[PDB]
């Protein structure tokens, strides 16, 4: 099994929430 | 009328941001993004027991289960967005 | 969600302060005193439906009964002090 | 002049009270 740079992936709900939030922030919307 | 929580909510929001600073150093954009949502929220919400309840809940949950931090950040983002008073600039 | 009345209450309060500026002009200390009471009140109260209704009521009462204006100002001052931060 | 502030007794008392409150907070 491969590891990556971060430590946010153990919980699948957290991994999804993180992806969604970072995409929201990157978009620079209201 | 109802009890004002303006100053307590500022203290609790700062505690939550400090927690985010400890755990989100690899995405430095998260903390200023949440601060921006706080700054754009309606005054009534910022002074409310409603906001005190949310902050108390996500602080407790984030300290109990740090591996779910982003779940709780998203919850805070959503309710701040629901109480936004003005659009984001620049 | 709940309506935030911060801006509507600023508008109504300025409207009442204008009436007071016109009708208490021989006591120019009254308007700044009432302004300062407003500035010191809790944020929740300043954004509340409670304050909105207080302000629309005092404007209406003042316009109907000029002979009672200081009753209405004194009452509003007391309300503002009771919600002081 | 009966249009004076002090004509209505409630108004007279309220006015005296308010102006004294302002003086006390100088
Ligand atoms: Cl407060
Ligand atoms: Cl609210
Ligand atoms: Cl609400
Ligand atoms: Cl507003
Ligand atoms: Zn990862
Ligand atoms: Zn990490
Ligand atoms: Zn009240
Ligand atoms: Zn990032
Ligand atoms: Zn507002
Ligand atoms: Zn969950
Ligand atoms: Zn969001
Ligand atoms: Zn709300
Ligand atoms: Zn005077
Ligand atoms: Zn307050
Ligand atoms: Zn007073």
């Amino acid at each position: 099994v491969t590891v990556d740079d971060d430590d946010d992936d153990n919980d699948p709900e957290n991994r999804i929430a993180k992806k969604m939030l970072l995409e929201e922030i990157k978009a620079n919307l209201s | 009328g109802k009890k004002c929580y303006k100053l307590e909510n500022e203290k609790l929001f700062e505690e939550f941001l400090e927690l985010c600073k400890m755990q989100t150093a690899d995405h430095p954009e998260v903390v200023p993004f949440l601060y921006n949502r706080q700054q754009r929220a309606h005054s009534l919400f910022l002074a409310s027991a409603e906001f005190c309840n949310i902050l108390s809940r996500v602080l407790s949950r984030a300290r109990s289960r740090p591996a779910k931090l982003y779940v709780y950040i998203n919850e805070l983002c959503t309710v701040l967005k629901a109480h936004s008073a003005k659009k984001k600039l620049n």
